[PDB]
């Protein structure tokens, strides 16, 4: 499905805001594809799981909470930190009498650092369809 | 001497967390571990293991635990009173092995503990559900005994002040002389094997609690 | 099997002559049957076990001759039909290993006999001896309350305290009204040895035989 900016929020550099456009192919363990963007360069990701559904099946996977958790970590929460060099986005879950790892997103990089940007400009396109002219239809 | 145990001994019979038949599972967490006393009067559990010895056990018997050995220290103290340990769980009195883990499935990460009771040896067996059980009888005997002293007298007051001045008006409450050798056989084989519900020694837990309290010497 | 042994009710129970611990024994007065079981505080074993764990130990004092297995226990329990229907035994609860001190003494000549059991397996030692076991608590458990508050709803007709006079019942051996709380606290200060050390065991016995005959028959 297309990619679809899920702006967040990284606790380590708040100021230029991350934007998680992430087209999640019917999942978030068995197969997703991530284009991380800070709004200035652009790691158009298309990751896999020989990265991340591994941290599934290494660290205790019991039955409580998982697909919410990583659903709220690709929105705007925990210690959200992308590395720009690396192209590997990372964050700590925080919970009772133990704080376990989530993510370990290794979001690949395009050449091109405009294409999330442009993709968002088609968004503030349609986002721009978000109030009055419809408003005016209806 | 040896507190744990002993703090095991003077912790009140108490209800573990279960989703069963209540067991004989008094859980005292100490500050260097605990001794777990499960019994569900069918089979004898003393898990006596500390707070140390625990955390390699659970190396051995637990499928899946990597956690913080430092954080088991303050995850089992909030046991300290037998009311909650981590939702609930329960205890599985169904064969010669106990288990509290309760299972679902959405791979999740919570944080999950749960406690595996050994067999108990024969010595601890007899120390922990036949001296202590015959110890709770002699007590609740001795309870009786003094009632059935202040059971033959007061039974018999209120029929003494039943017509003697202001006769009874309301007859449907009336009331027979009571008495401890009368009710050895006035209730015990005409309406008591109707009511007669006991089962494998379920009826111990609901009046040995309160009273199991004072036994902290020993 | 099981009509031989649904009867055991037949009889209350039958104090061990030792004087010294509490321990309890059961008798049964049936042909061709017998039920015996040590219970000495430090290792009670249960003799209703089978023949294949036993048989190790058992025939290392035999070269070229056999006895029956049922001579034993249809001679203890034989012996003892005509004699009830200083005896004092010893066996304390340091001495784990099977030497037993004993000082008993019955007509001067000393005869071979100790606590001859090997290992109480873990199923036969709680699964079928005691829910008879919890019988003699069944006459507490169910009635210690009934006992206790007794005395509560029996002094609604005793309320006359006020139309008719001003003086209490007897105020000569006048306690507290003997109830479940009386007794809680109560065995902190008196009871507490009582835990320690159950003593003989006299009262424990012959105390609860009266509300043993009928307590689970049906």
């Amino acid at each position: 499905m297309e990619r679809k900016i899920s702006r967040i929020h990284l606790v380590s550099e708040p100021s230029i805001t991350h934007f998680l456009q992430v087209s999640w192919e019917k999942t978030l363990e068995s197969g997703f594809v991530i284009t991380l963007t800070d709004g200035h360069s652009a790691w158009t990701g298309t990751v896999s799981e020989s990265e991340i559904s591994q941290e599934a099946d290494d660290m205790a996977m019991e039955k409580g909470k998982y697909v919410g958790e990583l659903r709220k970590a690709l929105l705007s929460v925990y210690t959200f930190n992308f590395s720009k060099e690396s192209c590997y986005f990372f964050f700590e879950k925080n919970l009772k009498d133990v704080s376990f790892r989530l993510g370990s997103f290794n979001l690949e990089k395009v050449e091109n650092p405009a294409e999330v940007i442009r993709e968002l400009i088609c968004y503030c396109l349609d986002t721009i369809a978000e109030n009055q002219a419809k408003n005016e239809h209806l | 001497m040896e507190e744990l145990e002993q703090g095991l001994l003077m912790q009140p019979w108490a209800w573990l967390q279960l989703a069963e038949n209540s067991l004989l599972a008094k859980v005292f967490i100490t500050k260097q571990g605990y001794a777990l006393l499960v019994s569900d009067l069918q089979q004898v559990w003393h898990e006596q293991v500390d707070t140390s010895v625990v955390s390699q056990r659970a190396k051995e018997l637990n499928k899946r635990l990597t956690a913080p050995p430092a954080a088991f220290l303050c995850h089992l103290d909030n046991l300290l009173r037998p009311l909650l340990k981590d939702a609930t769980f329960s205890c599985d009195c169904v064969a010669d092995a106990l288990i509290l883990r309760v299972r679902s499935e959405l791979s999740g990460l919570p944080f999950y503990w749960n406690f595996h009771c050994m067999l108990a040896s024969p010595s601890l067996v007899s120390q922990h559900l036949i001296r202590p059980l015959m110890g709770m009888s002699l007590a609740l005997q001795c309870q009786v005994r003094e009632l059935a002293t202040l059971l033959h007298m007061k039974d018999l007051e209120i029929q003494d002040y039943q017509e003697s001045g202001a006769t009874l008006i309301r007859d449907r409450l009336k009331t027979e002389p009571f008495e401890e050798n009368s009710f050895l056989e006035q209730f015990m084989i005409e309406k008591l094997p109707e009511a007669c519900s006991i089962g494998d020694g379920k009826p111990f837990v609901m009046n040995l609690q309160d009273l199991y309290m004072a036994v902290t010497t020993q």
